């Protein structure tokens, strides 16, 4: 069932792979937006989001 | 404490005291006022903080 496991396979890794972006904060100090804008005032925590 | 008085840029004039958005806006400007030596001007003269 290789042919096909493998379907679900790509599948799911990549809706694991997906969600798991949001672990890259991408040179912020957080990858929890709610987070960073607590970290900030509003204007640099703009350009920040 | 004009130096602080800038679109995003904090201070508490424009925390509490005078108003500042963080969007378009003409610019601000400002010169000595040397034409103010009356240290008391026989009053309070001013409101702030």
């Amino acid at each position: 069932l290789g042919k096909l496991q493998d379907v679900v396979n790509q599948n799911a890794q990549a809706l694991n792979t997906l969600v798991k972006q949001l672990s890259s904060n991408f040179g912020a100090i957080s990858s929890v937006l709610n987070d960073i804008l607590s970290r900030l005032d509003p204007p640099e925590a703009e350009v920040q989001i | 404490e004009v130096r602080q008085i800038a679109p995003g840029q904090t201070g508490k004039i424009a925390d509490y005291n005078y108003k500042l958005p963080d969007d378009f806006t003409g610019c601000v400007i400002a010169w000595n006022s040397n034409n103010l030596d009356s240290k008391v001007g026989g009053n309070y003269n001013y409101l702030y903080r």
